[PDB]
């Protein structure tokens, strides 16, 4: 399982940012078996909060520190699951990730990015 | 001259210069045996000290107008340079370039190359390298590079002839280069790693003898290319009937009658995906992956109650078997003629079709996939019988002096050598000995019988050592094959399996005195020695194609791994590291490549699974054909040249006889001094009358059709004949009168021949032997003991009663006549065979005696694994649990020699042997539960053991029966031993058509116009439109496929209708033109033919697809199309002469078919006698089975090309429960018991092949290959 | 396997009989349940009655005084899956000759699927006194011995023919 994300992603504040998160599996992607896990943390050993996630629609928790900012922005039947971001703020620095699990395979991928704001 | 030896130097350049403005002014050939490459004449002698690997003159006047020159090199080679400076900057006297040219000569550099390519291609052989292989591949960059360095500057590089560029092979290496600096630098990885297998294809420019071999290669595939063009169209043609035929027929499946919740068939369709979900709707046979096929018609697969056939879904094998486009069509037939997995195909299309389509596959088996293979073989052996030709042409063109004399005289003694043979043949029968479940006190003897025999070969050799010096001991290769042996023996006994099975080599020593076993050694010598370059080119090739396909499609293989195997683990067969890829390679060239191109396609797509598959089937092929034709014709032709007397110097075996018959001599003559010293005029005419009435037509054609309705009336008793109880009474009374007549013409027969002249004629035996049996069965039931044991028994012997028609059948007897002339040739090379493979039978019990047993869940039929149940003491503990647990063992096996005669006939044959593979390679020990894979390299056994035994043992085979064949017709006087003398004549007036010079040009006519239209008309320029019009036409056939809509048809009907009107106008335009001597012209009246066949069907097309209904009827009239395309073969004349051969080869393929439908009955009706209620298992099925005449017929023509037979075996090999049941009740019939028998069943199906084997192959090959050269000639 | 043999149709008085009555699965690898009942309409009556019932491997005679203690079953034992459901009288009368029908309840168990299917069978029975022979037997027979005789008869006029032909040219030789 191969997932492709940058490792450092910089965006101006106040500008949108697309986190590119996307993956190569075999099989199809089966959208009652696909399983998302996104989650954000403000550093490596920092916890992660759960947010945003496919378990048949993509679902989105809606949380207080992203409020109505935070949707969807890829396609899982084309591989990418890619998550969109309006106007950055100075407290959206951090670090992303989106972990994928795609059955019929056994392997679960991991993508991890650092979201840089700009001044 | 040795003083034209002179250097090369200025005053040369001079004189190069003055000649070249000579020939400026001016404004041949030069010297084979100078040639670069090859040794110097020995005119020139010895080469001088001063002048070696330096510049001299140019040796061959030829090239005295040129700045070239001759470096020689130690070893009496010549290399041809180039006098221009090299890059236009280094002069030919630069200290670069002499150094270049001294390094480039020098042999040390070769080796290092060569060891430098050897090594890389053990580099490549790694599907993940360690991290450190980054310094290897740069050393071996650097090292290529500064090969390629030292050329460019000694030879220059592109500057004029005799540089770098100007050898093909360089250009392979300056790509190499190029593509691994790329890839160095610039950076598919994939792609450039199987790019980086080119480095490989160096071996055959650094290895000398492989360049010529690589271009005789070439050279012998152009000569294909009639072969091939035909084999296309003809391919092309039968894909196109199968198209029409055939299309959509796999689709159909057993559908539910009951669906709830007004679900209908496309609400339930547009949802489902997998196979589980599929599975709720459509029946599926337990353990499968395709739902099971039905038909429409009566003689189809049927649904259970409650399902309904229709056409939806997808096609098996994950969709690839299918007849709905001409690709898959055009694949199918391929498949077809190469015979690979045939039997699979032949099944699924009668199930989905109906039984009476066998047709097709019995025209397209005898036609393609016989005759296309043959014609290739021959067109190869003419080109290799060439290249031969050529190639002769060409080269044409104190105390211990006592002691050895003593022993000498003990062990020299050619007594010593028969006893020492003996002693061979008794260790081998001794070794033979060993079974699975072997009692202690056995294994005991066999240890101890073994330990006997070693001592006495060791102390042979001890006695042999001392009665002659070692340095006359180890000059002879016997004595240095028996001393390996010996030793290998005595460090075995100090310490395996496979060292106890070493000792078995010694049964060669008998090839001294069979000459047949001589013959197995010569071809495994030559295959080794003069065509070892064939066999290492054939290596390389395999290495080449193994690396490829690893490189391409071992990721994918383990990524997509779910796609292929429910336990989403990797298949048997994959291509995930070398062993395996090499594997693949390996059983593709023994002839299996659909069923892994299937999981191939299913990872990583079709464009270039095929490609690679095609590749490796065509190149492969083409070698391993190649080696096969020229061990066969130099072993058996160029051995043949009374080089030595016929053993002038006796064998040590043949003194002993010789000694032994005259003291047998002497001992009878004294025992036969000492015995005799102690002590009317009207039955002539009655004989006369009898033969009159005995040799009539009238009597010979009544007894014949006696002969066919008694014949054929031993098909009505299927097991359905309980219901067909006035058929029953009918044909009882009809064997009454049989029985009778026949017996009334054997008594005349013997009044109208004598008794001497009748039994003095085995036909006449025959007829008296079957006629005994007869009466014999009819007095048992008379005085009824219909029943008793073996009298009931012997009716079964009323089977043999169609065989009294090969003495009535001239074409029959004209061929068992050839079989009959080529039966001892066949016994002795049979016996070869089975000496041969003793050996490996005795090994492969020594390997896999008892290990072949396992613990499996008879409801799956699923091994346990190995983590429980890890022996058999595990497995009893859980039967006595659970209830379908079983401790199984293969039927097929290696428990004794006998078993393993049968495993190694079904994997010579490639028919059930991956089941025995699989098992070994799984195999633990004895008692102990298989491992997967556990031991893998047991895969190297069968390897060995299939080259070894299946194709040096083939070899011998056919070069044995064919030169039988070639003796018979030259005993015959030139005359062809197949054809009866009827059929001479027209073989003799048909040969005559491929001759004629043509005749008279038609006269031009009188009318103006008629004149014009004949101008028109007999113009090139009509010819080649028509061709062309045909070829669009075909095309215009090829584009019709499954599921086309209306509107598609309706085009294609209407542009199909176009070439219609168009053939029936250029008809109409050449009748006109040349009146009536259209029709003096077999084209001519084929083509007036075709047109009004293509009117008639499309009108009855029409008409049935109008007023009536009937789409089987339709599809057989629409194929009338075929003709319009049919008449390509008009202007090729290559496939012209092809098909002329096989139209002179007819009338001798015609009896051998008869003969074999004749030997097809026997079985049939044999088989129906026997197999009839044997349990429905593997090849045994509702369809194919022995339950009725049409269906054992259908069962052995699939199995006269050895394909299933292993699976139509298995079934019978039960005989005792729990795999039958032998009390076991058949409604509507008085027969108990389910169980086949073993040895019947085995002798069956092992004749059967051997028989199929020596007609369909050997007099096919041999029919086609004479008449191949008539037409040639 | 299977093979759906129909029931003879002529009974003799005093003696045993056996009613046939095989009725196969189109797919024999099927797995089913199955019972049979059989029914009855005497000659000269018109209404079928019931007469016997099979299932579970116990077999239900219905009260009737015609087949009390004279019919035992004589199909396919020791499962559930019938495929062959003969009976058998052990007396034969005159009050065994009529209509037969043999019913056939089949239920057949697929994959989340559950097919119960149903078959009729009718025999005709016919008592009788003397056991008749076959005509095809009778014609049988007698067509063999006519082409006996006409073969051999045949065959003896040519040698006589030819042997006095031989005869002759023989003496003026
Ligand atoms: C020296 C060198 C010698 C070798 C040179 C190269 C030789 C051959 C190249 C063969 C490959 C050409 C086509 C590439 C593949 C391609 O482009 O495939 C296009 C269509 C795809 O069709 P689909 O979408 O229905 O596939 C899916 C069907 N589903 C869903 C049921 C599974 O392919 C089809 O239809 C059918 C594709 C296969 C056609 C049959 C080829 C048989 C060739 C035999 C060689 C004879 C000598
Ligand atoms: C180019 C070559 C083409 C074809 C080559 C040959 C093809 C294969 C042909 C033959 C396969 C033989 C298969 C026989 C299977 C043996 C089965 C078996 O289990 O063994 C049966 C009998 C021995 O009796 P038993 O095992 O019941 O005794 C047991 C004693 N108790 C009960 C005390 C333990 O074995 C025997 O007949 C001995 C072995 C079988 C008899 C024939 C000898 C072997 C080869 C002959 C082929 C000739 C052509
Ligand atoms: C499913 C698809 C079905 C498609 C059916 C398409 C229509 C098929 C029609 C069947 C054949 C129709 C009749 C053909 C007669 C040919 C003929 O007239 O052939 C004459 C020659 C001997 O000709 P000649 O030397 O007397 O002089 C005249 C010839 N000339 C001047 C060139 C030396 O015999 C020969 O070659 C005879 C060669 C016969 C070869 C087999 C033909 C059928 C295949
Ligand atoms: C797979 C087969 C697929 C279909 C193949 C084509 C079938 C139709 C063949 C033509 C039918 C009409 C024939 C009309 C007369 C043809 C004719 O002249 O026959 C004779 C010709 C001879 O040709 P050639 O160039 O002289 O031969 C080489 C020199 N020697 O030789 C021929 O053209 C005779 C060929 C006969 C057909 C092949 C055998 C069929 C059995
Ligand atoms: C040269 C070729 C033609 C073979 C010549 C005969 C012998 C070299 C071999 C071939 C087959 C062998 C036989 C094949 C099988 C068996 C059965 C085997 O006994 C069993 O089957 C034991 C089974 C059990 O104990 O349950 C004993 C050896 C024997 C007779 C073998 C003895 C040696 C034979 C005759
Ligand atoms: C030329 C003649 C004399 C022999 C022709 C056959 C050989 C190619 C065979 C016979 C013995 C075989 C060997 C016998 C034993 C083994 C061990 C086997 O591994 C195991 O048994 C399991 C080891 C483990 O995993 O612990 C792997 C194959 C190998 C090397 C075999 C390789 C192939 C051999 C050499
Ligand atoms: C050259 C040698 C030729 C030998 C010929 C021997 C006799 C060859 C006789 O061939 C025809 C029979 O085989 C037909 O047998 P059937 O059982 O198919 O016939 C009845 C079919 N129905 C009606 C039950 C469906
Ligand atoms: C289980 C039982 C199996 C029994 C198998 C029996 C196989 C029999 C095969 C057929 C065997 C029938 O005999 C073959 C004949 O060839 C032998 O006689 P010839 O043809 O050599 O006689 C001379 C002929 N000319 C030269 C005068 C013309
Ligand atoms: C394997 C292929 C099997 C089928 C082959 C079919 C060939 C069908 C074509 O046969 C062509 C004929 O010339 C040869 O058959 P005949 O022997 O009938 O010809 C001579 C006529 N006499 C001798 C009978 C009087
Ligand atoms: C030598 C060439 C290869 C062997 C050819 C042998 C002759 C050809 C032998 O063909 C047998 C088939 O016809 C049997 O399948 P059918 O569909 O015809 O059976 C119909 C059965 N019912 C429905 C009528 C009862
Ligand atoms: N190696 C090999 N040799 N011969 C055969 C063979 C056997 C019987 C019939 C046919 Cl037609 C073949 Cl080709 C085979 N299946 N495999
Ligand atoms: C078909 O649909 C109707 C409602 O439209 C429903 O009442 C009915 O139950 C359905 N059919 C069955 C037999 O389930
Ligand atoms: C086998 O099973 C029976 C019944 O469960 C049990 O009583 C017996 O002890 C078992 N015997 C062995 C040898 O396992
Ligand atoms: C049938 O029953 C009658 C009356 O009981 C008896 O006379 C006759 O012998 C019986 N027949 C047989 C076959 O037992």
């Amino acid at each position: 399982m191969e997932v492709t994300v940058p490792a450092t992603l910089n965006v101006l504040n106040g500008s949108d940012a697309r986190l590119p998160c996307t993956f190569n599996s075999c099989y199809t992607v089966n959208h009652k078996q696909f399983s998302l896990n996104w989650t954000y943390q403000e550093c490596n050993n920092c916890s992660e909060e759960m947010f945003l996630q496919f378990r048949m629609k993509i679902i989105n928790l809606k949380l207080e520190r992203f409020q109505d900012r935070v949707e969807f922005s890829g396609n899982p039947s084309k591989y990418d699951v890619s998550v969109m971001l309006r106007n950055v703020q100075p407290e959206d620095e951090g670090i992303y990730n989106c972990y994928i699990m795609n059955p019929p395979d056994r392997h679960r991928g991991h993508g991890k990015i650092h979201l840089q704001v700009l001044m | 001259g040795p003083q034209s030896f002179v250097h090369f130097t200025k005053q040369s350049l001079a004189l190069i210069e003055q000649r070249i403005a000579e020939r400026k002014s001016k404004e041949p050939k030069p010297s084979s045996d100078l040639e670069a490459g090859k040794q110097l004449p020995f005119i020139y002698g010895d080469i001088p000290p001063g002048m070696v690997s330096e510049p001299l003159e140019d040796l061959d006047p030829y090239y005295a107008d040129k700045k070239t020159f001759i470096v020689l090199n130690k070893g009496k080679t010549i290399f041809r340079f180039n006098a221009t400076p090299a890059l236009y900057m280094l002069s030919p006297f630069s200290p670069l370039r002499r150094i270049s040219i001294k390094i480039l000569v020098h042999s040390l550099f070769s080796m290092l190359i060569m060891c430098t390519i050897l090594t890389n291609c053990i580099f490549m052989t790694m599907n993940n390298p360690p991290d450190w292989t980054k310094n290897v591949e740069y050393t071996f960059t650097g090292i290529y590079t500064f090969e390629s360095l030292v050329k460019i500057l000694a030879r220059g590089f592109c500057v004029g002839e005799f540089t770098f560029l100007r050898d093909p092979w360089n250009w392979l290496d300056f790509v190499v280069i190029v593509f691994a600096y790329l890839t160095e630098f610039v950076n598919n990885v994939s792609a450039l790693r199987t790019f980086r297998v080119l480095r490989a294809l160096k071996t055959i420019s650094v290895i000398p003898g492989l360049k010529t071999i690589v271009g005789a290669l070439i050279q012998s595939v152009k000569k294909l290319s009639d072969v091939m063009i035909l084999t296309v169209f003809c391919l092309s043609v039968f894909a196109l009937i199968g198209l029409q035929l055939f299309m959509g027929n796999l689709k159909h499946k057993c559908f539910r009658n009951s669906l709830e919740n007004n679900e209908t068939l496309e609400s339930i369709m547009n949802t489902l995906e997998s196979e589980e979900d599929f599975r709720k709707y459509f029946y599926y046979l337990e353990g499968s992956k395709d739902a099971l096929l039905c038909g429409f018609s009566t003689d189809s697969g049927q649904c259970p109650e409650g399902y309904t056939c229709v056409k939806i879904g997808r096609n098996p094998d994950y969709g690839y078997t299918s007849f709905d486009t001409f690709s898959w069509a055009f694949l199918a037939l391929f498949r077809l003629m190469t015979q690979d997995y045939w039997e699979n195909l032949y099944q699924q299309t009668l199930r989905a079709a109906g039984k009476t389509y066998m047709i097709f596959f019995v025209v397209v088996i005898f036609l393609g996939s016989f005759y296309l293979i043959n014609l290739i073989l021959a067109v190869v052996a003419m080109a290799y019988e060439e290249q031969n030709q050529a190639n002769i042409e060409e080269a044409k063109q104190p105390y211990w002096i006592k002691f050895k004399k003593c022993i000498y005289f003990i062990v020299m003694d050619p007594f010593v050598d028969l006893a020492i043979t003996i002693c061979i043949v008794l260790n081998t029968l001794f070794m033979a000995m060993e079974h699975h479940p072997m009692t202690e006190e056995f294994k005991n003897v066999l240890a101890i019988g073994n330990l006997v025999f070693t001592g006495i070969f060791a102390a042979e050799m001890v006695l042999k050592l001392i009665a002659m010096d070692p340095y006359e001991y180890f000059q002879v290769g016997w004595n240095i094959f028996d001393s390996l042996i010996v030793t290998l023996s005595l460090v075995e006994l100090f310490l395996l399996s496979v060292l106890r099975s070493f000792r078995l080599l010694r049964v060669f020593k008998l090839a001294k005195s069979w000459p047949t076993l001589n013959m197995l050694i010569k071809i495994i010598g030559n295959s080794v020695g003069a065509l070892g370059n064939l066999t290492l080119v054939l290596a390389i090739i395999v290495f080449i194609f193994a690396v490829v396909g690893m490189q391409l499609f071992g990721k994918s293989y383990k990524e997509c791994v779910c796609k292929i195997n429910d336990d989403c683990t990797l298949p048997r067969w994959h291509m995930n590291d070398f062993f395996h890829s090499f594997l693949i390679v390996f059983r593709v060239l023994c002839g299996e490549w659909i069923e892994t191109m299937w999981d191939c396609m299913e990872v990583a797509g079709q464009a270039m699974c095929l490609i690679v598959y095609m590749m490796v089937m065509v190149i492969g092929n083409l070698v391993v054909l190649n080696l096969f034709l020229a061990l066969l014709l130099s072993s058996f032709s160029s051995d043949n040249l009374t080089a030595i007397e016929e053993d002038p110097d006796a064998n040590n075996l043949q003194i002993a006889v010789t000694r032994i018959k005259k003291g047998i001599n002497y001992v009878k003559q004294t025992l036969r001094e000492f015995i005799l010293k102690a002590f009317g005029k009207i039955w002539w005419n009655i004989r006369k009358t009898c033969y009159k009435i005995v040799e009539h037509s009238w009597f010979e054609s009544f007894i014949v059709l006696m002969i066919l309705l008694s014949s054929g009336a031993l098909a009505f008793e299927d097991i359905y004949i309980e219901r067909k109880k006035t058929i029953k009474i009918i044909l009882e009374y009809a064997d009454k009168i049989f029985t009778y007549i026949f017996i009334l013409e054997m008594l005349l027969k013997w009044i109208a021949y004598g008794y001497k002249t009748y039994f003095t004629n085995a036909w006449c035996w025959l007829d008296f032997l079957i006629v005994d049996v007869s009466l014999v069965t009819l007095v048992a039931n008379t005085l009824g003991y219909s029943d008793l044991g073996p009298i009931k028994s012997l009716r079964t012997l009323r089977a043999l009663r169609p065989l009294r028609a090969l003495s009535r059948f001239e074409g029959m007897r004209v061929v068992v006549n050839a079989l009959i002339g080529a039966i001892p040739s066949i016994m002795n090379v049979l016996l070869v065979c089975l000496i041969f493979w003793l050996i490996f039978s005795i090994m492969g019990v020594n390997l896999f005696a008892g290990k072949f047993y396992e613990c499996i869940n008879t409801t799956d039929g699923s091994r346990f694994p190995a983590s429980q149940v890890p022996n058999r003491s595990e497995c009893f503990a859980l039967m006595n649990v659970s209830q379908n647990v079983r401790w199984k063992n293969l039927k097929v096996n290696f428990d004794n020699v006998g078993l393993g005669y049968l495993s190694l006939l079904q994997v010579a044959t490639f028919k059930g042997w991956t089941i025995i593979m699989y098992a070994a390679v799984d195999s633990v020990n004895v008692d102990k539960q298989p491992k997967y894979e556990y031991s893998l390299y047991m895969y190297i056994y069968f390897v060995v053991f299939i080259i070894f035994g299946s194709f040096f043992t083939l070899n011998l085979f056919i070069g044995v029966i064919i030169d039988n064949f070639n003796q018979q017709k030259k005993k015959l006087g030139g005359q062809d031993i197949f054809m009866t003398e009827e059929q001479k004549k027209y073989y003799n007036a048909m040969k005559k058509l491929g001759s004629k010079k043509p005749q008279k040009p038609i006269p031009r006519p009188g009318n103006k116009i008629q004149g014009c239209i004949f101008d028109l008309v007999t113009n090139q320029a009509f010819d080649i439109s028509i061709m062309v019009l045909i070829c669009l036409n075909m095309v215009t056939m090829m584009v019709e496929k499954e599921g086309q809509s209306q509107h598609m048809t309706e085009v294609l009907y209407w542009i199909n209708v176009v070439f219609i009107i168009l053939f029936t106008g250029e008809c109409v335009l050449k009748l006109i033109s040349l009146r009536h001597y259209y029709f003096t012209v077999g084209w001519n009246i084929f083509d007036f033919v075709v047109v009004i066949i293509s009117i008639v069907g499309m009108f009855l097309a029409d008409l049935i697809e109008t007023y009536f209904v009937s789409p089987t009827l339709f599809r057989v009239i629409r194929l009338a199309r075929i003709g319009r395309i049919l008449r390509l073969v008009k202007g090729a004349k290559g496939i012209r002469t092809l098909l002329f051969a096989l139209m002179m080869s007819l009338p001798a393929l015609f009896n051998i078919g008869l003969l074999l439908f004749l030997v097809m009955f026997i079985y049939a009706i044999f088989g129906m006698s026997n197999f009839a209620y044997v349990k429905k298992e593997d090849g045994i099925n509702d369809m194919f089975n022995f339950e009725t005449f049409g269906n054992s017929m259908i069962c052995l023509f699939q199995i006269t090309t050895s394909a299933g037979w292993d699976g139509l075996l298995a079934p019978i090999l039960n005989s005792k429960p729990p795999d039958c049941d032998p009390k076991k009740v058949h409604p509507g019939s008085s027969v108990e018991g389910d169980c086949g028998n073993p040895s019947v069943g085995i002798f069956y199906f092992v004749s059967y092949i051997i028989i199929s084997f020596l007609v369909v192959v050997n007099m096919y090959i041999a029919v086609i290959l004479e008449n191949f050269s008539v037409a040639t000639e | 396997g299977c093979v759906e043999v129909d029931s003879e149709t002529e009974a003799v008085y005093g003696m045993t009989f056996k009613i046939l009555c095989i009725s196969c699965k189109r797919r024999s690898e099927t797995n089913a349940e199955t019972f049979t009942e059989w029914t009855f309409r005497q000659k000269g009556t018109e209404e079928f009655v019931k007469i016997l019932r099979y299932e579970n491997e116990v077999l239900q005679l219905e009260e009737d005084e015609r087949f009390e203690g004279r019919v035992v079953w004589n199909g396919s034992r020791g499962t559930k899956d019938l495929q062959d459901l003969s009976i058998f009288i052990t007396n034969v009368t005159y009050n065994h000759s009529g209509d037969y029908e043999c019913h056939v309840y089949r239920l057949l168990f697929f994959e989340n699927y559950e097919h119960n299917t149903s078959v009729v069978k009718k025999i005709h029975i016919e008592v009788v006194d003397k056991a008749n022979r076959d005509m095809a037997s009778i014609v049988s027979e007698i067509m063999m011995y006519v082409l006996i005789v006409v073969l051999t008869i045949w065959l003896v006029a040519e040698m006589i023919y030819c042997y006095k032909k031989i005869a002759a040219a023989t003496e003026t030789a």
